[PDB]
């Protein structure tokens, strides 16, 4: 067992083209690794590759983590004559949130390998790639690719000789967050306003079209043919036990060096923003506070990023999650309620409006948010607005709802005197 | 030899309006058979 | 900004609209994506083709999506006005969105913000009077390392600062198109000052291989 | 044989698989409160107020549309439950006008009856709310589109009772609004029916308009002769006049609709 962790080696980096400073296309891929014995991946059979996820500890990269291999093996199961899909989620809206972007322009190749054998060991016959509407550019490099694995016989009609038939569809959305959500995705696809369903059914019963789909986040797609190349035990040996892999980390916000990498899982992460971002802006000890997964999870001051490590175990004893493993750092000059009170204002305007707690209620704390910024507020409404958080917490139909309400819960947490002083200040002030 | 110094994704500077879904026309003639649900749509 | 219609002389259901005939071949490619009985998932794609085409939505461009696909029209208005990518009013010849979310506002895009104001004489949600720009806020683009940043049509233009903005601006204005990406002297999202990984030559085809494939 | 058993309170009722918990609770006599579910409608579990705790559960489940399991135990009046039906709620009314006093719905009011059985006594809402202009759907149905609360029984109606796909949901978020986009006349001969499947004041009779109080009228049971269906009725009169008509349910006539020349 290891103690520490990170200092990934450049030879155990899976994406290798993550900077675009290579070949993106076929041949790049090629030379690479990509698309190698991909045959003899597929004629190993499902169960032989969702062995290999579920041995390699990969859990989902989307924000929820949920363990992949047993995800996908909800697939594994005799057809009754509908189809079967997998639906690659590449709308990456998570504010902070841009690693699944540089994996489609730079590293397309990986994703469309993915496509075909994550589809194989789920029986599926396409793959849907959902795409934000903004990706143009990266959408139109992704079809060239695409295209590529056609001509060469990659996929479609018997890919890789393999006996197996495979589409790989490239849809478009159009602008909503909310299509990040897997069931809103599916919706979306179908050619509706992209509203979640309730479950049950789950995907894998009733999907896309009606029929059993899976959906899959882009890195989490983009993995797995390295896993079953050079196996589950060689992504296990990474990371925590139940933390294991590689992930790609977006340091964003008050840094020196703002960058995407690729990291070990466990890495701590002040190691992660000093060694790779080039620390904070003004020095470490110039920290505020992070985001350490995106803006859906709470907000950890600066004590507790002393030490935190950044995996989901650890994220989550520090009342907080990894996410998308997207940093935003934060430094001392930072007006925190500000801060958040944007991203609530984020979530105020994505919201589907499909459900009472959501449509009403992330609408209602955007605007206490916004008198909370000028402090025209009492302190008894601190504690209103923690209560009004948990009403939507665990009572709407998707995840967005419990997005919205857990970064105010964590600048409540841990800056209540800050909500507090900006109060006491408006009221002489306007005295 | 070997270079690590440039970016070698320029071709999307020259991409326009319909490159999307140019590239999906060309795609179209590899496709499967699409499945059918049986009937022309719910409505049928 | 309303999400219900009002007919104009310019947007009514009598406003000419059809797609060309290049695009009606489009239209079969997307519509065979998706399985026969269930046309309606083209709706997106279709819909977004006809924002190509015309730049914007009016009422009519919604009602011929709505007979080619033969879906009810209320449920093309519903995609319409769900998602935020679709004109409904005409935008500008180069419609720029500039991100606000908090990851974008650290890295300053007030000033990004402001100085295409000043440099464009109007306020945001607004078009300029030669009607060659519109510009507006937006949320978060995936481009987050990169901030701060805009979407000018279909490219991105990073790490701006306001001297970058005002000279995209005025390359736009030449009628010249500007290279998208990094403004700042990297090329995508790699550290600046130096590449912190990926530094040596990546492995070629079969490195780390299991034995038994 | 088929049935599975699951508790209500810890009082054990045989169900059918599919059977939902809502619907579970029903057999025992507890009415879950409700607001987008409709049993003649297809499931949306969209206004949230019919959550309810089962047992060794940490999740509220939504009971109109979640299939009861063997061996749950519905906690239909546990103070989670409680507390969440008091969220709801209160969410409903943030954004509600106060219009009370003006509402044709008043008195007869699901979003009042359920406030006072189920919500709390009083709001800490204080904000302003929202205001959403009105729509135009014809001579019938007057709509005071304010008081909507988003709860699409109106738009399932429509496009699975009546076969007409022109109402719809525009906008996102908060500014959802529930109409035809277009201005548009809903025109069926079943288009009346959304004023009693619309659960607050949104959708009220043009006819009726303040013309009478739910609690002053007079029920008489009848029967329609407007055709030869047959369609069973309620005239509520008033100081010995006709009020208005409302259907009367019988599922093996008219359900709980009426045509509208019979109402
Ligand atoms: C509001 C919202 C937005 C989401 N956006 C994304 C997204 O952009 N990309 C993504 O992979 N998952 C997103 N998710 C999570 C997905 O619903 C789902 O958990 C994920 O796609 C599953 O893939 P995975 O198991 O491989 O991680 C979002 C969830 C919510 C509630
Ligand atoms: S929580 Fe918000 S985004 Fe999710 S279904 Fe409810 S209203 Fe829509
Ligand atoms: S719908 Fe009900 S709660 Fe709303 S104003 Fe009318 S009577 Fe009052
Ligand atoms: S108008 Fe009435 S029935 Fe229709 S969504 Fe609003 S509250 Fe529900
Ligand atoms: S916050 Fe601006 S691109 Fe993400
Ligand atoms: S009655 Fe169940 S969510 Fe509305
Ligand atoms: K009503």
């Amino acid at each position: 067992k290891k103690t520490s962790f990170g200092s990934l080696k450049d030879e155990d980096r899976i994406f290798t083209n993550l900077y675009g400073r290579h070949d993106w296309r076929l041949k790049g891929a090629q030379s690479r690794g990509d698309w190698y014995k991909t045959k003899e991946i597929l004629l190993k059979g499902p169960d032989w590759i969702l062995g290999e996820v579920k041995t390699s500890g990969l859990r989902g990269r989307g924000g929820a983590g949920f363990p992949t291999g047993l995800k996908w093996s909800f697939m594994n199961k005799p057809s009754d004559g509908r189809p079967k899909y997998l639906v690659v989620n590449a709308d990456e809206g998570e504010p902070g949130t841009c690693k699944d972007r540089e994996i489609i322009r730079h590293d397309p190749h990986k994703l469309v390998e993915g496509c075909l054998v994550g589809g194989r060991a789920m029986g599926a016959r396409a793959a849907y790639i959902y795409i934000r509407g903004e990706f143009y550019n990266e959408a139109s490099n992704l079809q060239v690719a695409i295209r590529e694995a056609y001509e060469a016989g990659l996929i479609g009609k018997n890919a890789c000789g393999s006996g197996y038939d495979f589409d790989v569809f490239v849809v478009r959305g159009a602008g909503a967050y909310i299509c990040g959500e897997e069931t809103a995705l599916i919706e979306s696809i179908e050619g509706k306003q992209g509203k979640p369903r309730l479950k049950p059914p789950f995907p894998a019963d009733v999907g896309v079209f009606g029929c059993p789909t899976t959906v899959a986040n882009v890195e989490t797609v983009a993995v797995s043919p390295t896993i079953c190349r050079r196996g589950g035990a060689w992504f296990a040996s990474f990371g925590r036990e139940r933390n294991s892999g590689t992930k790609l980390f977006n340091i964003s916000g008050h840094v020196n060096n703002p960058c995407t990498v690729e990291e070990e899982m466990s890495v701590p992460l002040k190691e992660l923003i000093e060694k790779h971002a080039g620390g904070v802006t003004g020095g470490w000890d110039n920290l505020l506070a992070v985001i350490p997964g995106g803006s859906s999870t709470p907000l950890i001051p600066k004590s507790v990023c002393e030490t935190v490590l950044m995996d989901f175990d650890a994220l989550i004893q520090a009342q907080t999650g990894l996410g998308t493993a997207a940093v935003i750092v934060m430094d001392r000059s930072t007006d925190i309620v500000k801060a958040i009170a944007r991203l609530i204002e984020f979530y105020k305007h994505e919201s589907c409006g499909q459900c009472t707690p959501c449509r009403e209620g992330v609408d209602w704390m955007n605007k206490v948010m916004a008198r909370f910024v000028r402090g025209d507020a009492r302190p008894a409404e601190i504690d209103s607005l923690w209560e009004i958080s948990k009403q939507i917490e665990g009572h709407t139909i998707c995840a967005l709802g419990d997005g919205a309400a857990w970064p105010v819960q964590g600048l409540i947490r841990h800056f209540r005197p800050e909500l507090e002083e900006r109060m006491q200040q408006f009221a002489q002030q306007h005295q | 030899p070997f270079d690590n110094t440039t970016y070698k994704n320029l071709q999307h500077h020259d991409y326009s309006t319909y490159t999307f879904l140019d590239l999906n026309l060309d795609l179209s003639k590899f496709r499967m058979p699409q499945p059918s649900s049986g009937r022309e749509s719910p409505r049928h | 900004a309303l999400f219900v219609h009002r007919d104009t002389p310019e947007n009514n259901p009598e406003t000419p609209f059809d797609f060309t005939p290049e695009n009606y071949k489009r239209i079969e490619a997307i519509v065979k994506n998706y399985p026969e009985g269930h046309k309606a998932a083209a709706v997106l794609p279709v819909l977004d083709l006809a924002q190509r085409q015309n730049g914007w939505l009016p009422i009519s461009a919604m009602n011929k999506v709505a007979e080619i696909l033969q879906v009810p029209p209320m449920r093309v208005y519903e995609v319409a006005t769900f998602y935020t990518m679709y004109n409904r009013k005409p935008v500008g010849k180069y419609h720029i969105q500039v991100c606000t979310t908090t990851p974008c506002m650290l890295r300053n895009s007030d000033s990004i913000l402001e100085a295409i104001q000043k440099k464009l004489g109007i306020k945001v949600g607004e078009t300029t009077p030669d009607k060659l720009f519109t510009l507006i806020e937006v949320e978060c683009l995936g481009a987050c390392v990169n901030a701060p940043m805009v979407q000018i049509n279909d490219n991105y233009y990073e790490d701006l600062t306001p001297k970058d903005i005002e000279e995209i601006i005025d390359e736009l204005k030449a009628g010249k198109i500007p290279k998208p990406g990094p403004r700042s002297g990297r090329f995508s999202c790699e550290p600046a000052g130096g590449l912190t990984s990926l530094t040596e030559p990546p492995k070629g085809p079969g490195f780390g291989v299991q034995a038994g494939l | 044989s088929n049935l599975i058993e699951v508790f209500v309170d810890g009082q054990s009722v045989m169900v059918e698989p599919g059977t939902t918990v809502l619907q579970a609770c029903e057999k025992v006599g507890m009415q879950i409160p409700r607001f987008c579910y409709h049993e003649r409608l297809s499931v949306a579990g969209n206004c949230r107020m019919c959550l309810v705790e089962i047992e060794k559960a940490p999740k509220v489940v939504a009971a109109c549309a979640m299939p009861v399991m063997k061996g749950w135990n519905i906690l239909t009046n546990s103070e989670k439950t409680k507390k969440a039906r008091e969220g709801v709620m209160e969410f409903l009314l943030a954004n509600h006008p106060l219009d009370c006093p003006i509402c044709d719905q008043g008195g007869e009011c699901d979003l009042q009856d359920q406030s006072m059985m189920f919500g709390s006594d009083r709001s800490r809402f204080l904000e302003g709310k929202r205001a959403v202009e009105d729509k135009n759907i014809g001579p019938l149905v007057k709509t005071i589109m304010t008081r909507c609360i988003q709860c699409t029984r109106c738009i399932r109606f429509a496009s699975e009772i009546a076969g007409v796909d022109d109402l719809g949901t525009t906008g996102r978020g908060n500014d959802m609004q529930v109409g035809t986009y277009i201005e548009k006349m809903f025109m069926s001969e079943l288009s009346g029916n959304i004023i009693d499947i619309c659960p607050v004041g949104a959708l009220t009779s043009k006819p009726y308009a303040f013309t009478a109080r739910p609690w002053e009228t007079r029920k008489t049971e009848s029967i329609d002769v407007m055709d030869a269906v047959g369609s069973n009725i309620v005239v509520s009169t008033r100081t010995g006049e006709v009020m208005r008509i409302l259907p009367r349910m019988h599922e093996d006539i008219n359900e709980e609709w009426i045509s509208d020349k019979t109402r």
